[PDB]
């Protein structure tokens, strides 16, 4: 409703960096709020892509950023009579970035690694990896827990059981409110998927550079299975954290799953042992139901709802003919002890093509009715095509099924302005909580001010 | 495998000292070298692991450094409980490997040994063995040799020598030399004598006693 | 296991 | 009647009360003689039959070519739709019928583009297909004299970690690691331009050889699309059934499965197959959906055939549910039933006939009542199943126009869907009447110049 | 915290065999690598090898090959090594071994299990007083336990009432028996006056002998 979409802010990134991938609110020490921004294709050292971090402090007029640097050099470590690898070329450094107390957390989910071992190898694979930094003390510390020094033909030997080459670690993230780093990492157990929680505590003080292979004792990963229901399911695809069991000592789990079950897509909660506790199917194969996930309680009964993205849903049209829109589902979350049912209420794109639904950002109350809202975004939506945010308000009954307002992006084609999304964050300190909104492929990023309501 | 040197054997220092015990490879190992501790009569503690990085809850008085095939271990300010044995290990190549130790003892002033000689007694005698033994008590430095003689003429076969580590309160030495006979092969002579060699004395201490004789 | 067993 | 108890003003809002209502011009019309009843009521009264304004709504051909008895032959002269134009007029509220045949001709030209997963869990298929093209040909013989075919392959994108990329040896040869050798991997390759030269099917398979990648999805949904749009390199023809045979034994990779291969950009729909006749942008562009799928499948008239086997049929028949057109087929371990499949998938795609309309305009609306089998009227209906080649169907339709549009010449298409002829329905709306082509404008007889006789009464002129 | 406990001490005969364990205590064993490391006063630390507890992989350094297996079980947290054709060499004290956060690292250790081999059957200690000759002004006793199998013994002087000015030397192996002595000192004015008498118990044997020491 009362996003200004008149006097907007600008970042902007180098040029074919991908500046505006993933983004995020940081909070510094005095509570001094700015944007990290992931830049997965920034150049390196050796003149060659791996991806970069930017800490942008707030200003109106917006402009360039200081980078947030992290070492960018190859690793390599002979010991116990093997050789570990390290290989950061087109790691996408910055493809996913959080945000937590005065800590970030910025991932590089391609980052390749390899054991040589004589003649054998554990072969040259992406396990993903994550950096983490303290600006304000210049620490820094990295999490990367599917390295192995298992040779090739050991996993062939037991039939690529919990086989965690492939993770990308990373590829999606979120902290609990505890500090608990959890990572996404989709490829996972021979492409089952896979999460990794650990403390951000624990991470700092367990690391040391050049080790490249230690414990983080504190850790805890999920399982493998045997149910062909879970192969090529990409689980970790999207991770989020929520309170959904009556128990406020215990967090949740949110993961998306978007080809779970021969491309149905599922969304699960779990408990923090990684044990099930509610399970959202999708409603049509290939919409990539799970794409996104969210969590806010949006019609005002402090209890946590879900919303969950399907970019690419095909809705049904005169004629017996499809139309690729997405589709975003919403389940409210009933009182006491009961599971989640059919979904509340079905949000559906209108541009062909749109991908309505490839990210869902919760904004906080914007226009300060005492009803969380949310924000969707079709990156390629709109009448022209170049991309559109739509705001929804929440309400007793959930959330309005009309847009109050709607934010076309101010970029060129092809800039897929939409494709992260953050808000509930107040960035300029006037009591109305705002919006950033990245767009990747034009290298920059919109602020977006709430102001008073007009109406 | 790879071969550790580890140096000095021991050394004898003092409080707020500040000491540095180096351990050198037979080829490169990049760092990755841990360092142990391990106080009288216990068990080890971890110090130091890949070359610099302290293990956790050990003070910061301890450091390491070095690179390719030489490393060394420091300790800032010795302290009483810093008294022990120490070593290094390579874990850079299986199998693991360790160094020969390093002992850092308490110094102090020199002191002469006091020698006692026993003959044997009359329980063990009616036994049908016999036992000369001689005590050689709180001196210092630890290097010290002992010699039996009977009737002027050294003997070898037959000694059992023991010694303490070193006393808590006098930061002294003590040795016992046994000399055990047949009861037939100990009335064949007549003198029984052992000699103390220590950096204290040019000459020997003598102390002997004769058979059938007091 | 993948494209193979 | 209606016409008289209206009131009406002038000639066309007469014609604009009911179909049946007439018109008089005449000037020697009686006193209080309603000049808007039925033609039968005017003409008792003495008005001048020329004076009469009376339109009725007709429908006469304007194409009317004799369905073909063969399509062979010919450079596609040959007619399957029939009438092919047709002229149309309406007047308000009005409605017209009209009929359209359609015929599935016998013995027209066919494409068979083979489409073959050759990752490493495909190794033995090879071998079994080796004499296809030629077994294919005995047999399509007897249905078509016009049979082209052609051969493509396709694994998955050659990017880590559908890819082997350690050592240096596992790039030249995939298969390093075991005892054989297999060739490096490739995304989409074409391999043999549509041809009726079924020997040069053989000889190229026998060249063929599988390569590996690592997981067990594979990107055929790539080589479906550049099959599909590559029209000159592929060399599908103008006037033939096109048919896309793709065999696999594994799952596939969708649209946004790429952002585990760091491939974020969607997939553009055009060719991106060039001189090599290698998919080019196989590293650099996501898997396509099934909307975008289905678009250019549609565009080109091309009939995806899933064959597949019994470990992923239910799959495939999900997703053709979601691709209309689709048809799936049972394939064996080995594709040793790969021949007799593609035979029925060819039957049960040439067995519906289903009526499309194209360009209707809003006021118009149509309805169909369908003649199959035998001489048996289904009401409501607009499509026909069960048909074999050569059978011929009919449909009758009615338009009905709502009012009158401004515009009074509009045209819409009717046509059957993968089908090359079609019924054009031109169509007039008549809603004026012949005497406004000659009004008296500042008229001596309205109001001393203040009003215009058009249509033997006065109306008010312009600006009042 | 981070626990280590082994087995108690070992007492074999050659040629047997005897299985050592450690135990996991505020941990999951399954969580890094678990070494074994042999300790001699003369040949000093010796690596025999590692064990994954999480899958059993192994590694030895071929000088134990054929005389030391690792195992371990998850179940009860424990790891194992077992030694046979036990002989003289094999008496030692036996330590495992774990990492902190280096994968590679020795970090934490266990307190040590003790083991000896020898074919001595148990056998209670000669006690002889040692009285000097036939002067000065501080005097030196002594007490020569002789002939006992198998350690420890405690040895006091006046049931523990003399205690400062006292030497007791650490046990030797005689040829597959133990020889301890312990001396003591005071002044010319307290022996033969006061009373002193050496007292040494086995509890192998479960004897404890008492002698007096008299003079020449
Ligand atoms: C191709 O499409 C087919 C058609 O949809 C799929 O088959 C369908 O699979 C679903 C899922 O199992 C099944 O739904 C219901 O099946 C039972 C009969 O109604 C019913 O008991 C099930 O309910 C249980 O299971 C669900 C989760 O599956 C739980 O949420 C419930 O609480 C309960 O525990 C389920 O609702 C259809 O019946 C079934 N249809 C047919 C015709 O078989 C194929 O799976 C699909 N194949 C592929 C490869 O995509
Ligand atoms: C399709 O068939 C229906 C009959 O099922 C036709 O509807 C009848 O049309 C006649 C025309 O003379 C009327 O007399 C009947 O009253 C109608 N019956 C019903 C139930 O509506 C319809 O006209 C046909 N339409 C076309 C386009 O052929
Ligand atoms: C319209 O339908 C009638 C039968 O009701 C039929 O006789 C006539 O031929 C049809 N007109 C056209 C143009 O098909
Ligand atoms: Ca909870
Ligand atoms: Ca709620
Ligand atoms: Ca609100
Ligand atoms: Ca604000
Ligand atoms: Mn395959
Ligand atoms: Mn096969
Ligand atoms: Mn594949």
């Amino acid at each position: 409703l009362n996003l200004d979409p008149v006097q907007l802010t600008f970042y902007a990134g180098p040029n074919g960096s991908q500046f505006g991938f993933s983004l995020d609110f940081h909070k510094d020490s005095h509570g001094r709020v700015a944007i990290v921004v992931g830049a997965p294709r920034t150049l390196g050292p050796s003149q060659e892509e791996t991806g970069g971090v930017f800490l942008c402090p707030w200003r109106a007029e917006g402009g360039q950023c200081p980078s947030l640097l992290f070492d960018l050099r190859d690793e390599t470590r002979n010991v116990g009579s093997q050789t570990l690898q390290t290989f950061k070329a087109r790691q996408g450094l910055g493809a996913s970035v959080v945000s937590w107390s005065d800590v970030i957390v910025a991932c590089a989910p391609w980052q390749h690694w390899n054991v040589l071992e004589k003649t054998e190898e554990a072969e040259k694979t992406p396990v993903g990896s994550c950096f983490l930094a303290q600006p304000e003390s210049g620490r820094r510390a990295e999490y990367s827990p599917c390295r192995g020094n298992t040779l090739s033909r050991i996993y062939v030997e037991n039939d690529f059981s919990w086989d965690k080459r492939y993770c990308e670690a990373g590829f999606s993230s979120v902290v609990t409110q505890a500090g608990e780093l959890v990572l996404g990492a989709p490829g996972g157990y021979y492409f089952l998927g896979l999460l990794a929680q650990a403390p951000v505590a624990d991470i700092f003080s367990s690391y040391r550079p050049g080790i490249l292979l230690w414990h983080v004792s504190s850790q805890s990963l999920s399982f493998d299975s045997s149910n062909p229901e879970y192969f090529d399911g990409y689980w970790g695809y999207s991770v989020a954290v929520g309170e959904f069991d009556g128990d406020l000592n215990t967090t949740e789990y949110v993961v998306g799953a978007p080809t779970w079950s021969w491309t149905l897509g599922a969304v699960e909660i779990l408990d923090s042992y990684y044990q099930r506790l509610h399970r959202l199917r999708g409603e049509q194969m290939a919409s990539y139901f799970g794409h996104s996930v969210a969590v806010t309680d949006v019609n005002g009964d402090g209890r946590h709802d879900l919303l969950v993205g399907a970019p690419l849903y095909m809705e049904s049209r005169a004629d017996r003919k499809l139309a690729e829109v997405g589709r975003v589902y919403l389940f409210l979350q009933p009182r006491g002890p009961h599971a989640l049912g059919a979904p509340s209420l079905l949000l559906t794109g209108t541009q062909l093509y749109g991908r309505f639904g490839s990210a869902i950002a919760p904004l906080g109350d914007l226009d300060r009715d005492g009803y969380n809202d949310i924000a969707v975004a079709a990156p390629y939506g709109g009448p022209s095509g170049r991309g559109q945010v739509l705001v929804f308000l929440g309400q007793s009954e959930g959330l309005r099924s009309r847009p109050s307002q709607v934010l076309d992006s101010p970029f060129p084609t092809g800039s897929a302005f939409g494709f992260s999304l953050r808000g509930a964050v107040d960035i300029d300190d006037n009591g109305y909580p705002d919006l950033i909104v990245g767009a990747y492929g034009a290298n920059q990023v919109a602020v977006y001010r709430a102001q008073p309501v007009v109406k | 495998d790879i071969l550790m040197t580890q140096s000095p054997s021991s050394m004898s220092v003092s409080l707020g000292d500040t000491v540095s015990i180096t351990c050198h490879a037979s080829q490169g190992i990049s760092s990755n070298i841990g360092w142990l501790q391990q106080k009288p009569g216990k068990s080890f503690m971890g110090l130091i692991y890949y070359g610099t990085n302290l293990v956790d809850g050990v003070p910061s008085r301890f450091s390491g450094s070095g690179s390719g095939a030489d490393y060394s271990l420091t300790i800032s300010s010795l302290d009483s409980e810093d008294f022990a044995d120490y070593y290094c290990v390579q874990y850079a190549q299986l199998p693991y490997t360790f160094g020969g130790g390093t002992k850092l003892e308490i110094k102090r002033a020199d002191a002469a040994p006091t020698v006692s000689i026993f003959p044997p007694s009359s329980e063990q005698l009616t036994s049908g063995g016999a036992s000369v033994v001689c005590f050689l008590n709180n001196f210092y430095p630890k290097d010290i040799n002992v010699k039996w003689k009977i009737d002027g003429s050294e003997r070898q076969n037959g000694v059992l020598n023991s010694w303490t580590d070193q006393d808590s309160k006098d930061s002294t030495y003590s040795m016992s030399s046994t000399l055990t006979l047949t009861k037939d092969e100990y009335e064949r002579h007549n003198s029984y004598t052992c000699e103390a060699t220590h950096k204290t004395s040019t000459s020997p201490i003598v102390k002997s006693f004769n058979r059938n004789e007091c | 296991r993948g494209d193979x067993v | 009647n209606i016409c008289t108890t209206r009131g009406v003003s002038s000639c066309q809002q007469c014609l604009a009360v009911s179909p049946m209502c007439a018109w008089c011009s005449d000037e020697a019309l009686p006193l209080g003689s309603p000049r808007c009843d039925l033609k039968e009521n005017l003409l008792k009264d003495n008005c001048a039959p020329e004076s009469i304004e009376f339109p009725v709504s007709e429908a006469r051909v304007l194409e009317d070519r004799p369905l073909s008895d063969k399509g062979s032959g010919d450079s596609s002269q040959v007619t399957q739709v029939s009438p092919q134009r047709i002229a149309l007029r309406l007047r308000p509220d009005d409605s017209k019928n009209f009929s359209i045949q359609v015929r599935q001709v016998e013995d027209y030209p066919v494409d068979i583009y083979y489409l073959m997963d050759l990752s490493y869990s495909m190794k033995d298929d090879l071998w079994s297909i080796q004499n296809l093209g030629t077994k294919l040909a005995t047999q399509m013989r007897k249905l078509t004299s016009n049979l082209r075919i052609g051969f493509g392959a396709f694994v998955d994108k050659p990017v880590s970690p559908y890819m082997y990329i350690s050592p240096p040896e596992a790039l030249e040869n995939p298969c390093y690691d075991m005892k054989t050798t297999c060739l490096p991997m490739f995304g989409y390759k074409h391999v043999l331009t549509l041809t009726d030269q079924v020997t040069r099917f053989n000889e190229e398979v026998k060249k063929q050889s599988v390569s590996r990648n690592r997981d067990a999805p594979e990107g055929g949904f790539d080589a479906i699309m550049q099959a599909t749009v590559c029209d000159e390199k592929i060399g599908w023809r103008n006037d033939a059934s096109h048919l896309l045979v793709f065999t696999t034994d594994a799952k596939t990779h969708i649209a946004l499965d790429g952002r585990l291969a760091g491939i974020v950009q969607p997939n553009d729909g055009q060719c991106h197959v060039g001189s090599d006749n290698h998919y080019s942008a196989s590293t650099t562009m996501d898997y396509p959906s099934l909307g975008l799928m289905t678009e250019k499948l549609s565009q080109k008239n091309i009939n995806l055939i899933f064959a597949v086997t019994e470990n992923v049929v239910n799959l495939y028949q999900n997703y053709s549910e979601l691709i209309p057109g689709t048809t799936v087929g049972v394939l064996s371990m080995d594709s040793s039933n790969v021949l007799q499949l593609i035979v029925d998938a060819y039957g049960k795609i040439r067995s519906k006939v289903e009526l499309e309309v194209r360009d209707l305009p809003e006021e118009l609306s149509l309805s169909f009542n369908a003649t199959c089998l035998n001489n048996e009227v289904i009401p409501g209906l607009k499509s026909c199943m069960g048909l074999k080649i050569g059978d011929t169907v009919s449909f009758s339709i009615e338009a009905k126009v709502r009012g009158c549009p401004q515009e009074k010449e509009k045209s819409f298409t009717i046509k059957p869907v993968g089908f090359k002829d079609s019924l054009i329905v031109q169509v007039t709306f008549d809603c004026d009447c012949a005497c406004q082509a000659q009004a008296e404008p500042n008229s001596h007889r309205c109001n001393n110049g203040n009003g215009t006789f058009e249509c033997g009464v006065c109306r008010c002129g312009p600006g009042w | 915290e981070v626990q280590l406990q082994q087995s108690g001490a070992e007492l074999v005969k050659p040629g047997a065999s005897v299985k050592l364990s450690c135990t996991a205590s505020g941990f999951n064993i399954k969580d890094t690598y678990v070494h074994w490391v042999k300790q001699r006063p003369e040949q000093g630390l010796e690596w025999i090898g590692r064990i994954d507890p999480a899958n059993g992989y192994t590694k030895y350094d071929p000088k134990f090959q054929g005389k030391a297996t690792i195992t371990a079980d998850t179940s009860s947290n424990t790891a194992y090594l077992q030694l046979s054709s036990l002989t003289s060499e094999d008496t030692a004290v036996y330590y495992c071994v774990r990492p902190l956060y280096d994968y590679y690292a020795m970090d934490y250790w266990g307190q040590g299990t003790s083991v000896t081999v020898s074919s001595a059957k148990t056998t209670a200690p000669s006690v002889y007083p040692l009285a000097p000759v036939c002067t000065g002004s501080s005097v030196t006793l002594g007490c020569l336990v002789k002939g006992y199998f198998p350690e420890p013994v405690t040895l006091t002087w006046n049931s523990g009432s003399l205690s400062s000015g006292v030497h007791t030397f650490p046990a030797v192996l005689q040829s597959d028996l133990y020889t301890l002595s312990s001396s003591v000192t005071v002044t010319s004015s307290t022996w033969p006056s006061q009373s002193i008498t050496c007292n040494v118990a086995h509890p192998a044997s479960s004897t404890k002998v008492d002698k007096k020491i008299e003079p020449r």
